[PDB]
DNA sequence: CCTGCATCCGAGAGTTAGGGAACCCAACCATATG
DNA sequence: CATATGGTTGGGTATAATGGGATTGTCTCGGATGCAGG
């Protein structure tokens, strides 16, 4: 069957215990003599599976057919190796463990359920405070103790034990109480001793016995290795010892008849407890406890009065009742799988939902808070006691290898160490309790048994990480090997490394069509290798495969006619081509390959600006589609000539460059003379004769008979535009000099340059009306013209013949940039005279704003301020000198016709090159008051030199460290927007979005019409929503809005007679997971309505993080608010510089003082007040109106905040624009409906305000769609609906919080998401576009996609026979 | 909170030292417990372990988790011999309290012992734990009798375990504990040949200093089973991107070519 | 610097063997373990960045 | 009792390439060889 | 199937000894939280 879900849960010991093949009992490894796995050790055959294939540990079953097989000998099951890369095993620890993702993932789930903060809970799990399960009516301070009360082990000792204090007594002072008397708090007990408790006393060591004689008394001295027998107080008789010794002759026997007393007490030990006497045998031994009214001896006769523990000392005959208590009290993860076991959740419930109705709102968050994991776990089927772990599962030795080197070493992984640890730990803590080792030993080792199970499953999380010895590499845990750039998901999930691929270094190939690249001989036959082998086997040239391989294997012994078999190999088949990095879906394209010699990718010239590509060491990556699907979706789908215009904007992005415009412009341009220069002529013959004469150059524009043209015009009249090349052939006249042609039946006054690119235009296009309506002919041919006409072409024509006129122009354009003589000299860089004087003028004007300084006028900063305006106006002017200089005098200069074309360079580095390089930063940020007044031509000085390295180091930091926010923000739209895809023509919804054609002025003076790109991006391809009436044009319901449209309707906005166009965007469509063709619009990179099954998602991810890559605020040149804001902008992020808004409508009303300013909002029903700095700039007026929503200040709107107060769709409109602001500064054209579509996916969710009768909480997020069916279903059995308002959040948290969890958990936060899934037991129903690329499966989109895939074929034949056969 | 070393330190210093007198009485009374368990066993006729691990259980308390059952039944049977008997059963209990004494008293000379054996393999606490062992032995073993002090004797009982632990656990490839002394005492001769020398000695000058039965090729085996295995895990490189295990092939699993030659050649 | 860390390692396994051995007959030679400034060196030239 | 306000802690930070320290003594299962 | 050898493993040492060793140049952002005021 098909996989169609995936479900993730928590595992049960039980669960664990079945997985399992064994338990491994010891922590060895492999034999250090044979090198095979140890008996109960990590990597036993017994429990993970044989090393060989069907064969035992011990060889008694050496061949396979005997699958199942468990060998009585060794104990090894008969079956493939492999699966010691599947079979798991389990460590049974002696006491249980919390698994620590439920105990440090904040907040905690074991301390959500249980009320327990997150310092109450790591002091219990690590043995640093108990926690009471049964408080057995103890008394702790006088208030009775309950449960769940945190005791230290001050407190938990005295109450389980009691209270005793020792006393000691330094040798020669006595003590003046006598042993076994009670003694209140404050009786001194000796000299020098104050007690502190009550209770009885009793003497530690007396030094010395006092034995009397029937009297006369007589004195023992006790020594340190000798004891007492004789209680204190009690006669001796004759023949009985007293002072019992370690040798015989130094006991002390009693002479005579005698009392005993004892003196000097080494200690004194005060205890708190209770005395009973006995005469007979007792009842409760010592270390019993014991109730009031318990029998203690004598049969009954003395009965017990407190609670406490029994002592019976035999020296006094008599039970010693300490009191205490039967506290249950215990810590660690035994005591939090009690209480987890305890718990029930249905009560629980039922408590948290009458919390719910308390007037605070901070107590019902924490209850919703509290409620979510409780609702969790009881529609997850998953019980709470789980999240403590008894059995620990082990991975399969194959995926934590101890594999030897070529060379005879051993390389490990650090699982092994860890699970070592972990055993080792296990054993020696089942070793101590089998041992009855003190608590304080067993407290230790219950400790380290719980840091060990926490570094295994998550090492580096709590305390220091564990590190091998001699090293400080902390040791790679499970969640190292989930999560992370270098993690499994990352990089072995959704990226991996390929068969049939290479990689060379790139060479221009502009001999080449546009489908076609050179690819190497050698790299060829590798990549091809076992086609080859086939064909090779086909022909001739080997007897078999084996032989083939054989053969292909050594160099010398290939020969001619393997190539010929390579050739016919390859006939029609592509490879993909690759350059990293790959920012947009053009990083790969299909080529047709041409075998070549060398060792060299040949790629063609119009590719290198999608893929970025340049040939200065650039290598890029060859792969080969196999199968008959692959090879038609490369050929279909990814093929170069395919693919013409840029899916981002609509723009042709193959399109002449670089050489290609240089040759078309100048040939397209033509001369102009100054010897004429508008002389006055009766007649064309009084013309000629001045030229002839000299007079009067060829192309002057001259007057005759009141008529402006040249002698050009006159002299040379062609019939034809074959006559004229043919008099440019004959060097009569040049292909720049202007002439009259006839052709097309009209007597054109052009030059022949410009009907020679008509001419190669029209058979290009084999066409010569469509040629002639595409051209602007009375134009110089640059970088914009050339792009519009192969747009046009593109339009009127097709991609075929689209890629015909690219290539006839990329021919031609390098044939007139061979022959044009183009060339860069140092006098080309031209100086001009204007320059002195500026300079001279400026050393003037400084001198003036000196004085000024010393006169007191001015002040640092006025002076500071005024110097750096003067030299930047200084250098503006000088600008537009040097660009004046090149169009009056030499029109042709080099660096002047490069930046025209367009072909190479702008204005500013043109200026540094020619006229100043300009002011420069300080490292600090401020500019210096000196500029630098030379030119590269000129050359700078040392110091200059060093100034501006400030600025070119601050440049290449800027762009190191920013690259990779802005790949950040690409990867984070990826994963909030892979999911939408193309899935129906029509969802069917009537609303839609209001196009708005007009701004507001920056002086608020009245509105201008937007500009022509802007409303290209906002309009272009779109569907009109409602029928429109301009200019005497009807555009109906329905009609995809092609780039005519677009300029119809702005120009009807110009003539007043529309000011908002209505259309389908992504923003109100209602397909689920997805959008429809209509809500869409035009695929831009076909021009045409998009199909079905499209994954626009991804591509608007990669059209909107392209641009931010390099364009954004590349390299920076040093001369004298941009991916920041838009990071800001998809992020939601509240601006650190906000505004203040108008929540309501009112009037109004500045109230200043000399210290404070305020504005008052004063409505007919309420007047708010808002108060500012005094330094703030204000766009408002006493006395003006102001609308809901809009600001009072300057600055940026807080997105949350506009949401509150005007809408949805108010704060859909602002992203938008505030988002096409930032691109739009930086020249970067990209259509609307991509930020549209990541907008979408951020305006997704909404917030519960009241349930009504539903399940749902108060304050629980979801998603809108959920509940909008949950309260159509509300309405049709006829309840209460429920109550929500629209969230707003930015991309990383709307895609934390799909519903997915493979696609969330690959992407960030991967503990937080996978322990979230595994509480809630979630499903993944494989939607997006992750999750089947994480499974191998086959994406629900192009080719994969449900609309087109179930497509079948036919021939006529049998499709006739099958309806012969149904009939 | 964190840093188990000072709470265990910590936990430990919160118990009072012991003078001679406190030492001299927990022995005496562990001892005669001792025997006194043997003579409720032999009066009793009950295996004299099982005794002690009952004894042992209910000394310890509830607190701490052979069955209730079981331990209930002979506890009572225990409870029931006549006079001059069940003071036995007493002295027993009080020599198990005193054990427990002792141990929780002397646990510090554990920690100064072991804290001279870092770096060899085996962490601050494990070194501790194992010491622990090691003095629970010691203390079993102890005979007072002989006036002298319990350190001198626990020492060695402390150390012994410690480097048993050693031996045992240090490498991930165990190697026996005879065998780890073989390579210690190489180590060591291979050291001193190397200072006396004036430069690292070769493979016979070592056979010929162990003394009789070695020879170089012994030698180089016994260094070639001494080597410790490799991370696959290790880093190559400045930046966080290259491991170790990224430059090994599975040799294990047939290749494409060779499962295809297998096919052709069964077809 | 390797090489100070190198004897300050040295020196605590001197403090170690003169404390574990025997007052009496004791020598240079027999106090002093080389092998952790050899090692040292080691790291540094063939593991320092 | 509520609220806001610093305060603490945890999780992020672009791609591809290439690169690499005691010693001894005695019983007891395991394996080898016939 | 029957031993005989090395390899392996468990047990032992008695002046007295009694609490360890490192810590250091990012930056922002978002949620959890304890503390202050009213
Ligand atoms: N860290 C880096 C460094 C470089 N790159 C890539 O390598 C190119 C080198 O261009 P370059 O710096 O030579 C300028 P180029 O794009 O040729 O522009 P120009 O013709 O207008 O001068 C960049 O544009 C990226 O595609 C990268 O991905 N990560
Ligand atoms: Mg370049
Ligand atoms: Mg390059
Ligand atoms: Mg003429
Ligand atoms: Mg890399
Ligand atoms: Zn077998
Ligand atoms: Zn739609």
């Amino acid at each position: 069957k098909e996989v169609r879900k995936v479900r993730i849960a928590l595992a049960s010991p039980e669960k664990i215990r079945s997985w399992s093949y064994g338990e491994v009992e010891k922590p060895e490894t492999i034999n250090y003599r044979t090198l095979k796995p140890e008996r109960d050790g990590l990597f036993d055959e017994r429990i993970f599976g044989p090393i060989k294939d069907y064969e035992c540990a011990c060889g008694k079953y050496k061949r396979q057919r005997f699958e199942g097989k468990v060998c009585e000998r060794c104990g090894v099951e008969v079956t493939k190796s492999i699966v010691r890369r599947y079979r798991m095993g389990h460590i049974e620890l002696a006491t249980p463990a919390a698994h620590i993702w439920f105990v440090k993932d904040v907040p905690s789930k074991i301390g959500t359920l249980l009320d327990l903060s997150a310092t109450e809970l790591e002091q219990v799990l690590y043995f640093s405070k108990y926690i009471v399960l049964d408080p057995k009516g103890a008394i702790l301070n006088g208030v009775p103790v309950e449960k769940r009360q945190l005791l230290t082990d001050e407190e938990y000792r005295e109450l389980r034990y009691g209270k005793q204090e020792t006393y000691p007594l330094p040798p020669g002072v006595d003590a003046l109480v006598k042993d076994g008397e009670e003694v209140v708090k404050g009786q001194e007990l000796a000299p020098g001793v104050v007690s502190r408790l009550d209770g009885v006393a009793l003497y530690r060591f007396p030094r010395r016995v006092r034995v009397e004689y029937v009297t006369e008394p007589k004195d023992y001295r006790v020594q340190p290795h000798m004891n007492v027998v004789v209680p204190e107080g009690a006669r001796v008789e004759a023949g009985d010892k007293i002072v019992a010794a370690i040798d015989p002759e130094e006991e002390v026997i009693a002479e005579a008849e005698g009392v005993v007393h004892l003196h000097e007490p080494a200690s004194i030990l005060v205890v708190k407890a209770r005395v009973y006497p006995f005469e007979d045998d007792v009842e409760v031994s010592t270390g019993d406890r014991v109730a009031p009214g318990d029998v203690l001896a004598d049969g009954g006769k003395v009965k017990s009065d407190v609670y406490g523990r029994v002592e019976v000392d035999l020296v006094r005959n008599v039970v010693r009742v300490v009191e205490s208590y039967d506290i249950d009290a215990r810590m660690g993860a035994e005591a939090i799988q009690q209480l987890l076991k305890e718990l029930d959740l249905e009560a629980l419930e039922k408590e948290l939902l009458e919390e719910m109705k308390h007037p605070s709102r901070a107590r019902r968050a924490k209850a919703r808070k509290r409620l979510e994991v409780v609702r969790a776990f009881l529609d997850s089927g998953n019980r709470p006691e789980w999240m403590i772990l008894e059995a620990v599962p082990v991975l399969p030795p194959d995926l934590r290898p101890m594999v030897q080197v070529d060379g005879g070493r051993f390389a490990t992984s650090d699982l092994n160490d860890l699970y070592r640890r972990l055993i080792n730990r296990n054993n020696r803590l089942k070793k101590l309790l089998a041992q009855g080792a003190p608590e304080i030993i067993i407290r230790n080792e219950k400790r380290m048994l719980q840091e060990a199970v926490d570094a295994l499953l998550d090492n580096g999380r709590r305390g220091a990480p564990v590190t091998n010895p001699g090293s400080d590499r902390p040791l790679r845990s499970l969640t190292d090997i989930l999560s992370g750039k270098q993690g499994r998901f990352r990089q072995n999930l959704l990226g991996k490394r390929v068969d049939y691929s290479g990689r060379s270094v790139i060479v221009v190939g502009p001999q080449l069509k546009l489908h076609q690249c050179g690819l190497p001989k050698r790299m060829a036959l590798e990549l091809f290798k076992p086609f080859l082998l086939k064909k090779m086997e086909e022909k001739g040239i080997a007897p078999n495969v084996k032989a083939a391989r054989r053969m292909l294997e050594r160099q010398r012994d290939i020969k001619d006619e393997v190539w010929d078999a390579l050739e016919e190999v390859i006939h029609g088949k592509v490879v993909l081509l690759n350059r990293a990095p790959t920012l947009h879906r053009l990083g790969i394209q299909a080529f047709q390959p041409v075998l070549v010699e060398g060792q060299s990718i040949q790629l063609h010239p119009l590719v290198c600006e999608a893929f970025n590509a340049d040939f200065d060491g650039d290598q890029m990556a060859v792969h080969v589609p196999l199968s008959s699907f692959a090879q038609a979706e490369a050929r279909i789908q990814m093929l170069s000539a395919h693919n013409l215009l840029s899916p981002a904007s609509g723009e042709p992005l193959a399109k002449p460059s670089r050489d290609i415009i240089l040759g078309l412009y100048y040939i397209t341009q033509v001369r102009k003379e100054k010897k004429g220069a508008g002389l006055e002529f009766a007649t064309p013959e009084e013309a000629l004769a001045a030229h002839e004469r000299g007079e009067v150059a060829l192309n002057a524009p001259i007057k005759v008979a009141g008529r402006e043209t040249s002698v050009g015009r006159l002299k040379y009249v062609f019939a034809n535009p074959d006559e004229a090349l043919l008099a440019v052939a004959h060097g009569i006249v040049d292909l720049q000099d202007v002439v009259t042609v006839r052709y097309m039946g009209k007597r054109l006054e052009t030059s022949p340059g410009r009907i020679l690119f008509a001419r190669i235009v029209a058979e290009a296009v084999e066409d010569e009306k469509v040629a002639w309506e595409l051209i602007q002919l009375d134009v110089p041919q640059e970088k914009n013209s050339l792009k519009d006409l192969v747009y046009q072409a593109f339009l009127r024509l097709g991609m075929e013949k689209t890629a015909r006129l690219l290539d006839a122009l990329k021919y031609y354009g390098f044939t007139f940039s061979t022959t044009s003589g183009i060339t860069i000299g140092i006098d080309d860089a031209v100086i001009p005279e204007e320059k002195k004087q500026y300079l001279e003028e400026a050393d003037r004007k400084l001198l003036q704003i000196e004085q000024a300084y010393e006169m007191g006028f001015l002040t640092d900063r006025e002076r500071y301020d005024q110097i750096l305006q003067l030299w930047t106006e200084t250098t503006e002017k000088v600008t537009q000198a040097v660009f004046k200089n090149f169009e009056e005098n030499y029109p042709f200069n080099p660096l002047y016709v490069m930046a025209q074309s367009g072909a190479r360079g702008n204005p500013q580095q043109i200026r540094q090159l020619c006229g100043l390089r300009g002011l420069m930063q300080k490292p600090s940020g401020e500019t210096f008051e000196v500029p630098v007044r030379s030119s590269f031509r000129e050359g700078l000085t040392v110091l200059e030199y060093f100034i501006s390295s400030h600025g070119a180091r601050k440049g290449g930091a800027d762009t190191a460290l920013r690259t990779a926010d802005s790949g950040y923000l690409t990867r984070k739209l990826v994963d909030v927007t892979h999911e939408i895809v193309v899935r129906e023509a029509d969802c069917g919804t009537t609303n839609y979005i209001s196009v708005p054609l007009f701004q507001p002025d920056e002086v608020t003076r009245s509105l201008r019409l937007r500009k022509r790109a802007d409303i290209e991006a906002g309009l272009y391809g779109r569907v009109l929503a409602r029928e429109v009436e301009v200019l005497g044009v009807r555009l109906e319901e329905g009609r995809y809005l092609s780039m005519d449209d677009v300029h119809l309707l702005i120009k009807a906005a110009e003539a007043g007679e529309i000011q908002e166009v209505p259309v389908r965007s992504p923003l109100t469509c209602q397909t689920r997971y997805g959008v429809c063709q209509k809500c869409y619009g035009y695929d831009l990179s076909m021009a045409r309505p998009v199909s079905i099954g499209e994954a626009v998602g991804i591509v608007a991810a990669q059209s909107i993080g392209e641009p931010g890559t390099q364009l954004t605020m590349r390299t920076f040149h040093t001369g004298g608010q941009g991916l920041p804001r838009v990071i800001e902008l998809f992020e939601a992020r509240r601006p650190k510089a906000k505004a203040v808004i108008s929540e309501i409508d009112g009037v109004v009303r500045i109230e200043e003082t000399e210290e404070k300013l305020s504005v008052f909002v004063e409505s007919e029903g309420f007047s708010k007040e808002y108060k500012l700095p005094k330094e703030a700039r204000l766009l408002v007026k006493d006395g003006d109106y102001v609308e809901a929503g809009q600001p009072l200040t300057r600055g940026a709107i807080d997105p949350h905040q506009l949401l509150e107060a005007k809408g949805p769709e108010a704060v859909e409109r602002y992203l938008v624009e505030e988002i096409q602001k930032v691109y739009r500064a930086q020249g970067v054209k990209l259509h609307d409906k991509h930020i549209e579509i990541v907008v979408r996916q951020m305006m997704k969710y909404v917030e519960v305000t009241d349930p009504g009768d539903s399940r749902l909480l108060e304050g629980q997020v979801l998603e809108k769609w959920d509940v909008e069916a949950l309260n159509e279903r509300l309405i049709a059995e006829g309840k209460t609906p429920v109550a929500w308002k629209p969230l707003l959040m930015g991309v990383t948290k709307s895609a934390l919080s799909t519903k997915s969890w493979l696609s969330a958990a690959s992407f960030q936060n991967t503990t937080h998401v996978l322990t979230e899934a595994a509480i809630a037991g979630k499903k993944d129903e494989l939607i997006g576009l992750k999750e089947n690329v994480i499974l191998g499966r086959l994406i629900p989109a192009g080719t994969g996609s449900d609309f087109v895939r179930f497509t079948q074929v036919v021939d006529q034949k049998t499709l006739k026979a099958i309806e012969e056969a149904r009939k | 909170t964190s840093d188990p070393v000072r709470q265990y330190l910590h936990e430990i210093g919160q118990v009072p030292l012991l003078t001679l007198e406190e030492e001299v009485e927990l022995a005496r009374k562990v001892e005669e417990g001792m025997e006194a368990i043997k003579k409720l066993s032999e009066i009793t006729g009950l295996d004299p372990d099982l005794i002690r691990e009952v004894v042992r259980a209910k000394i310890l308390g509830s607190a701490r988790v052979l069955d209730p059952k079981t331990v209930e039944e002979i506890d009572q049977k225990l409870k029931s011999l006549p006079k001059e008997h069940k003071r036995y059963l007493h002295i027993a209990r009080e020599g198990e309290a005193a054990r427990q004494h002792l141990i929780e008293a002397n646990l510090r000379l554990v920690v100064s012992i072991a804290k001279k054996y870092t770096g060899r393999g085996l962490s601050f606490l494990d070194l501790i734990q194992e010491g622990n062992q090691g003095l629970i032995r010691a203390v079993e073993k102890f005979e007072y009798k002989r006036r002298f002090k319990f350190s001198t004797y626990a020492t060695w009982w402390i150390r012994q375990a410690i480097n048993r632990a050693i031996a045992d656990q240090a490498r991930t490839i165990r190697i026996p504990v005879h065998m780890v002394e073989t390579i210690n005492k190489l180590s060591r001769t291979a050291r001193q040949l190397q200072q006396e020398l004036g430069r690292e000695p070769t493979y016979e000058e070592i056979a010929e200093a162990m003394g009789p039965g070695w020879d170089a090729k012994r030698v180089e085996e016994t260094l070639k089973i001494a080597q410790e295995p490799v991370s696959l895990e290790t880093p190559i490189g400045d930046e966080k991107d290259s491991f170790y295990g990224d430059f090994i092939p599975d040799e294990h699993l047939p290749s494409p070519v060779d499962a295809a030659t297998q096919s052709l050649l069964s077809e | 610097d390797q090489f100070r860390v190198g004897l300050a390692r040295l020196a605590r396994g001197v403090r170690e063997r003169m404390l574990m051995g025997s007052e009496d007959s004791l020598t240079p030679a027999k106090l002093v373990n080389s092998r952790p400034l050899e090692a040292a060196i080691r790291e540094f030239f063939s593991r320092s960045q």
